[PDB]
């Protein structure tokens, strides 16, 4: 048995927080123990969570805050709950090592029920925490329900939410119930029912329709939304995942309640009561969403005044439509996901079927209330058409509404002709899998030939040494000279010449090969195999050639850089001034300046710093606060961005195009200032043009911006996924036009996917798949493969798992082989460059000194496997941003390996190893099989539609976490070899942001705003027109960031690019 | 140095021997039956040492041993089964001892003589077959014999 | 038979391994000349090496095992138990410094790793600290082994070194380098004859100075000591 009462929870991640890995495995245990969970997803303000919990009338709230600013955040929530009749609602939290013990005692004393530390998780266990959390919230909320309708009818929305909890549980008085229906009948408000197949887009379409209502009627309508999701009767509770898709419901005139079916039916057993409750509460319109209904299901019809059936173009045969009961009752039919293949033919079948069911033969099939919509697409004309229809029907059914402000267009079908990957190329991943497997089949066959050829001529020479000359052998030998390919024949032919090259002390343009030890041993930089078998030679030359030769398995370059080490330390804290100090601290004593910028949660979500505690507490925490171009300039002051030995790596996703435009402007302005000093005068319009163009070409650095991984892994996507991808292409097109050949337009990452919980196979597979998706996207978009592929950067994670040892080499080979054979690209494109950062989740809050051991091992295999760029995590990883003392220990790990470590003097120590080669093969094939799994789900985009990646990641995250607390998977200092004292990290130094720094950013912002107050509104308008007229967005951003702040730009794009729709 | 000279010579012999019989099988597959090749092959069976010949002979049997999930070996009258596989979170089978995938018998013998598997001469990769599962000594020594004893008794309690 | 102190005194890995094997062989010749059988004392012979940062340390144990096994079989005709050289490896204490003592755990980790990779029989790990062996310091040292043995993924394989082009080439180089040193000691009247001249002591002292020189020279980088020094202390 589950809980005693109907226990409901509201779960979410804090504002500007993408950390959902924690909160997701909690709503899973909650649901399994028998709790109805209204999951809100990541990035939720206090106003959002509190409003949600109050409308749902829940017993408990679970929040995860890993960005910091949690003290202010939770205090705000406690305050806001008490102020608006929610004092009885208990709040639970967790942030791992971020929320120190002192802050826990403070917050729990303030009003927070419990905040769980990683030590609490170990002692109590995963199930133990949720049990404790559930047992606390096991209370009956029906006692708070109103006894008279006086409060509810007056307009009280909180009383309404509680009256529903009474009606739902049947603890409402019979005389009250009939009195409610009596007034509900006299209320005469329209009830729109929205039903359809599972995952068709019922929730997404509902949200969009509500948005239409708000824009059209200037938010004058009071809409009540009753969404129903199916309940697993096994556990007892359910996952009410409809509210998470709703973005347009955040407004006083909008009310939403999530109901579990609480049966095997597609409607709550008390739905007519709940509807009547909303009718009496004087709402202008009540909208009801059902669960996934079958073909012969239509229970929503008798309870509503208008019904809307939602479906996808995938319904199989056209004869199937004759079996659908709902097509016989539905007043409106919405064929959502009209971007899918066969949407037009789907519409012509459904239209003709509805015409038949209504026997309207005297009408045209195109006149039927069947609409083709695309709810995923922002401001879709299709959805608007459906809205116009619903208005006309609701208008005649007694619903006063003003003449609309929306484009009263005509038609039944969406005209969204945008495509990221053409359905013809849908199985691109599977093709790539075939390409790699085909290459290996060739290696096997060509080896056998080269082997036999040698064996023959060997025997031929031995026979002539004995006397018996048989030219019959030579005939079979010459036969295999032709059998061998042209490329393969030249490979073996160059092998002896290849050996003589790497033999000497120099590589003749001359490079040293030898590093001599204290003992006097000559350690060759690149060690060659000593095989006699030409079969093994060719096999090796084709599968793992030396560094700098196809397929670049042991590295894309011949020898590692002389001066510029791969070291690149992630940094960011406080305002732009303080971070500019940390940059100089890390890059001190290094001729090569390799910077890596970390932005605070507020900047990561494209918001300006503000006074509200939601935001204010997060400003300058977890990263540098960058809001204007002037901040960006200060950030890199003293660093010549156009210098050949200086590269900057900004880690930003959602607002990446806006941040990039700030960086470019900074790099340009630096050279303009350098000119004004070297000549004592401003450059002419022509001089500046030459300078500006030169800067764009030679500026070296990398912007992350990988949006595919945002939906899948990091959750820093702010605009709609389709819009972000659109703008991302604009960036690459801008780069091509201005010959930006040094900057990397995207760091195709999987680190974030891994840190969420994905094992090395899933990480590598998804990341390569995402990368290939971008390739297919740009190719279908009309760019030469050799024009964008060299600009593609990668980012991976290195953990303790065995597979991580060969992750990079596998990624290099899969890329090189496919880029050559499948896409026919050049050498620069076949070379996959990547950054490796040591796993942060592998480091713990317990015994923080142990983390340096793990970070060392992880750093080692990265350097062994010849990475291009390496970041090393501090020992206080679990608790805070690296301190001054902490970043040096992390920085020393690389310095010790690169300079002191002996084996490291060799640049290909992995090569030859039986384990490494076998592991390389295993991982490679494992990735290929995963490609095929994604390919049979409609590619990466098609998989994301189902939430395949997110599902698979969260499952693996749970599996790992189940074992961490279990003990099956040993973690030294955590589940085994504990300390006899029991103290996880005395008082450690923390990296928070100064109060002065927060006030500084606010004052700098309001000063910047006042400076460009004239050109602000005008520029933002131009930016939105760029999206409307479908021009290049980034091109406008290059001007926009000069007179507009980050928040202004982001919020302006919200009006024209839409907001991200969370995907559970 | 003498041992290594032998490894070189015996490898060349084992290599040539394979190359001959390989060409012999390929000729008969084409029709030509030239046993002149076989004469040079049988000539190198004697050239190979007794120990070296048995090394290559046990190689296929050696491969089948380290292939499975367990290592069955019978000492005395009973047996001693040992696990070979440790599976990762990803589901990858990491073999305890990884064997080479050479086709050249010259490389096989060269490897078997220079660096045999752990637990086989010359014990390059270890003197034991597999590492012991589960050895931390207890070091103590200060003051008089009484204090050192107490520490001994205390730690080894 | 130890070689820890020989290396700790300043000897490079070649000198350490060579001298130690030479010393061991001296004991063998010593016991044999008492008319004893080789299978009676050779199985009781234990070895003791050092693992530093030098490249040669990666293959020190495997070289020692082969040189022993081959000689014990071919030269002395001993049995299987005698051909098996068992040894203890203890991470280099010299390689750890008083400046930035937190850095020492990094070095001690790497040194502990190659010991386990190369299938050692017994391993000691040095604490990060200079001061007295605190119970906290010994746990950090003890955790290094626990993490590698239990958590580290590659460590799940027991012969990860095998196959590596670098390892096999280094194994050959070090082996021959040791053999040449045997010949240098042999032409000085054996180990005892060399000690008479103070050859080992002289050579160790020579190498200790050379190391201590390049360290001061700024030629041999030591993180936290001659480069990347503490800006506060
Ligand atoms: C995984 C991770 C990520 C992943 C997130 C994946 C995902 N989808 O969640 C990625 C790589 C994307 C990421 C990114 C960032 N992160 Co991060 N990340 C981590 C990491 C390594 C672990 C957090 C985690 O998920 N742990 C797993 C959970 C299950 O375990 P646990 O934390 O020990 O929690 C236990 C208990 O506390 C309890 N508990 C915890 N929460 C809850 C909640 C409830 C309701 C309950 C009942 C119990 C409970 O359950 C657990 C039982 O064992 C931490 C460092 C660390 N190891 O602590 C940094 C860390 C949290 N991240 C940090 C930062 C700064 C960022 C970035 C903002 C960096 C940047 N500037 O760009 C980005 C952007 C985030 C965003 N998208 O907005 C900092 C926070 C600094 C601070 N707040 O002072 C940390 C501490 C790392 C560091 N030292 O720099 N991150
Ligand atoms: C928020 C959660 C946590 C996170 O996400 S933290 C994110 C951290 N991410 C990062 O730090 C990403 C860092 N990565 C990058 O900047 C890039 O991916 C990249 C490619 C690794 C940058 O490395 P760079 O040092 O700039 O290398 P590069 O390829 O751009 O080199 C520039 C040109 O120099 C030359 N070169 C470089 N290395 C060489 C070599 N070994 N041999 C010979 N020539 C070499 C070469 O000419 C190269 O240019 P090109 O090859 O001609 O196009
Ligand atoms: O412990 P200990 O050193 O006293 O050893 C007692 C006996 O066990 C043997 N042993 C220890 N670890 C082993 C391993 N990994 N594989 C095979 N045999 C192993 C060790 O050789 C000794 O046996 P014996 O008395 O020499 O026959
Ligand atoms: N390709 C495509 N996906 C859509 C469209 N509309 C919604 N989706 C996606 O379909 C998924 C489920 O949507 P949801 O509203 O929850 O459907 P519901 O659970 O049946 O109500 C989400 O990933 C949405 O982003 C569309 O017009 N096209
Ligand atoms: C996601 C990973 O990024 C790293 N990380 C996050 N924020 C910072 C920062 N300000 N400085 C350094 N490293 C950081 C941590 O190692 C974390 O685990
Ligand atoms: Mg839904
Ligand atoms: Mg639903």
């Amino acid at each position: 048995r589950g809980p005693a009462n109907k226990v409901r929870f509201v779960t979410a991640a804090s504002l500007f927080d993408g950390h959902d890995a924690s909160i997701n495995i909690m709503r899973r245990i909650l649901q399994s123990q028998g709790c109805e969970v209204i999951h809100l997803g990541h990035n939720r303000s206090v106003q959002e969570v509190v409003t949600a919990a109050l409308q749902e009338d829940v017993q408990g709230i679970a929040i995860s805050s890993y960005q910091g600013g949690h003290v202010e955040y939770f205090k705000y929530m406690i305050d806001l709950l008490r102020e608006h009749g929610g004092e009885h609602i208990q709040v639970f939290g967790g942030g791992g090592g971020v929320i120190v013990p002192d802050e826990i005692r403070e917050l729990q004393a303030y009003g927070v029920a419990r905040i769980y530390s990683p030590e609490d998780g170990q002692r109590m266990g995963l199930a133990g925490m949720i049990t404790d959390m559930a047992q606390r919230c096991d209370i009956d909320l029906t006692r708070y329900a109103p006894t008279t309708l006086d409060t509810v009818v007056a307009g009280d929305r909180r009383a309404l939410a509680q009256l529903i909890t009474a009606l739902e549980n049947g603890k409402a008085d019979p005389e009250l119930v009939s009195a409610l229906h009596a007034q509900a009948k006299a209320a005469a408000v329209p009830v729109l029912g929205i039903t359809g197949t599972g995952g068709a887009g019922k929730s997404s379409l509902t949200d969009e329709l509500i948005r239409r209502f708000r824009l059209d009627q200037d938010d004058a309508l009071s809409i009540a939304v009753i969404s129903i999701d199916p309940s697993r009767r096994k556990s007892g509770g359910a996952l009410l995942g409809d509210r998470i898709r709703m973005n347009a419901i955040n407004h006083p005139n909008i009310f939403m309640r999530s109901l579990a079916t609480r049966e095997a039916s597609e409607i709550s057993q008390a739905l007519p009561d709940v509807i009547a409750a909303c009718k009496a509460a004087r709402f202008d319109l009540v909208i009801v969403e059902t669960s996934g209904i079958g073909q012969g299901d239509a229970a929503i019809v008798p309870h509503v005044d208008l019904s809307l059936y939602v479906m996808t173009p995938e319904f199989g045969a056209a004869s199937q439509l004759e079996k659908i009961d709902m097509l016989d009752f539905a007043d409106f039919v919405a064929i959502n996901k009209f971007d899918r293949k066969g949407a037009q033919d789907a519409w012509r079948d459904v239209a003709k079927q509805v015409q038949r069911n209504r026997e309207q033969w005297h009408s045209r099939a195109e006149d039927m209330p069947v609409y083709g919509t695309q709810a995923s697409r922002f401001n879709d004309d299709g959805v608007t058409m459906l809205y116009q229809g619903l208005v006309g029907a609701l208008g005649a059914r007694g619903m006063s509404l003003k003449p609309g402000t929306l484009p009263n267009l005509e038609g039944r079908i969406s005209t969204g002709q945008n495509v990221i990957v053409p359905p013809a190329r849908s199985r691109y991943l599977a093709e790539l899998a075939d390409t790699v497997r085909a290459y290996h089949r060739r290696v096997v066959a060509q080896s056998k030939l080269a082997r036999e050829r040698q064996q023959l001529r060997a025997a031929h020479d031995m026979l002539q040494g004995a006397g018996h000359e048989s030219a019959a052998l030579e005939t079979l030998a010459s036969e295999r000279d032709v059998s061998l390919g042209a490329v393969e024949r030249k490979l073996l032919a160059m092998w002896p010449q290849m050996q003589q090259a790497y033999s000497g002390d120099e590589y003749v343009i001359r490079t040293g090969l030898i590093s001599t030890t204290l003992s006097g041993t000559k350690i060759r930089k690149v060690v060659l195999p000593r095989f006699e078998d030409e079969g093994e030679i060719l096999k090796w030359l084709m599968r793992e050639n030396v560094p700098g030769s196809f397929p670049y398995t042991a590295g894309v370059f011949a020898f590692k850089r002389e001066g510029e080490d791969p070291t690149r330390m992630f940094a960011g804290e406080g305002d732009a001034f303080r971070t500019n100090r940390r940059f100089k601290l890390v890059s001190e004593g290094m001729e090569a300046k390799r910077l890596s910028t970390a932005f605070d949660s507020v900047t990561l979500y494209g918001e300006d710093p503000h006074e509200r505690p939601d935001i204010y507490g997060k400003v300058g925490n977890s990263g540098v606060s960058i809001a204007t171009l002037e901040d960006m300039k200060v950030l890199y002051d003293g660093f010549d961005l156009t210098n050949p030995s200086t590269s900057v790596s900004m880690t930003i996703n959602g607002p990446a195009p806006t941040i990039l435009a700030m960086f470019m402007n900074t790099a340009i302005d630096q050279q303009i200032d350098r000119f004004r000093a070297d000549n004592g005068r401003d450059p002419t319009a022509d001089e500046e043009a030459k300078i500006r163009a030169w800067v764009l070409q030679n500026v070296r650095g990398t912007v992350q911006a990988d949006i595919l991984k945002e939906d899948q892994g990091q959750n820093t996507c702010i605009f709609s996924t389709e819009f972000s991808l659109k703008v991302m292409g604009d960036i690459q097109e801008y780069f091509v036009h201005h010959q930006v050949r040094n900057f990397y337009s995207v760091s195709i990452s999987g680190y974030h996917i891994a840190e969420a919980g994905a094992n090395p196979i899933s990480q590598l597979a998804f990341t390569l798949a995402n990368g290939f998706t971008y390739v297919e996207a740009y190719l279908a978009r009309g760019m030469h493969i050799d024009d964008f592929a060299p600009n593609l950067s990668f980012f991976f994670s290195n953990g303790m798992d065995p597979e991580y040892s060969v992750l990079g080499r596998v990624a290099r080979r899969i890329w090189a082989v496919t880029m050559r054979d499948k896409y026919g690209a050049n050498d620069r494109s076949q070379k996959l460059k990547y950054h490796i950062q040591t796993s942060g989740r592998s480091l713990h809050a317990q015994e923080i000194d142990f983390n340096d051991i793990r970070t060392t091992l992880q750093a080692l295999i990265a350097i062994y496997d010849n990475c291009n760029s390496l970041h090393t995590n501090a020992y206080d990883e679990a608790i805070t941003t690296p301190t001054a003392e902490s970043v040096r220990r992390a920085l020393a790990i690389q310095l010790i390996i690169n300079r002191e470590w002996g084996v490291a003097k060799c640049e290909n120590p992995n090569q030859g190893s039986f384990l490494i080669e076998e592991l390389t093969d295993l991982v490679e094939e494992a990735v290929l099989q995963e490609f095929e799994r994604i390919a049979e789900r409609g590619g990466v985009l098609g998989a994301m539609e189902t939430g395949y990646q997110r599902g698979k990641i969260q499952e693996e995250s749970l599996y790992y976490e189940q074992l961490k607390h279990d003990g099956t998977l040993p973690i030294i200092g955590v589940n085994t070899f504990r300390n006899p004292n029991g103290d996880p990290t005395q008082t450690l130094e923390l990296a928070r942001s100064s109060e002065d720094e927060k006030q500084s950013q606010l004052h700098r912002l309001t000063e910047f705003h006042g400076a460009h107050q004239a050109d602000a509104e005008a520029m933002l308008a131009r930016l939105r027109q760029a999206v409307i007229d479908n021009r290049n967005v980034f091109a406008v951003l290059m001007d926009a960031v000069r007179v507009c702040s980050l928040g202004q730009i982001t919020h302006a794009l919200f009006e024209v690019g839409g907001q991200y729709r969370r995907n559970m | 140095r003498a041992y290594h000279r032998r490894v070189v010579a015996q490898s060349k012999l084992a290599r040539e021997r394979q190359q001959l019989r390989a060409a012999h099988d390929m000729l008969q597959g084409a029709g030509h039956e030239s046993a002149a090749l076989e004469t040079l092959a049988s000539e190198r069976d004697v050239s190979l040492g007794a120990v070296e010949r048995k090394l290559l002979a046990m190689w296929p049997q050696m491969q089948q041993a380290y292939s499975g999930d367990e290592y069955v070996v019978k000492i005395r009258d009973k047996e001693i089964r040992t696990g070979l596989i440790s599976t990762t979170l990803s589901g990858t089978k990491i073999r305890k001892v990884v064997l080479p995938r050479f086709e050249d018998e010259g490389e096989i013998l060269k490897w078997l003589m220079r660096e045999n598997v752990p637990g086989s001469f010359p014990y390059t990769a270890g003197v034991f077959a597999f590492k012991r599962e589960g050895p931390t000594r207890m070091f103590a020594g200060e003051g008089d014999a009484f204090r050192t004893n107490r520490r001994f008794k205390l730690v080894s309690e």
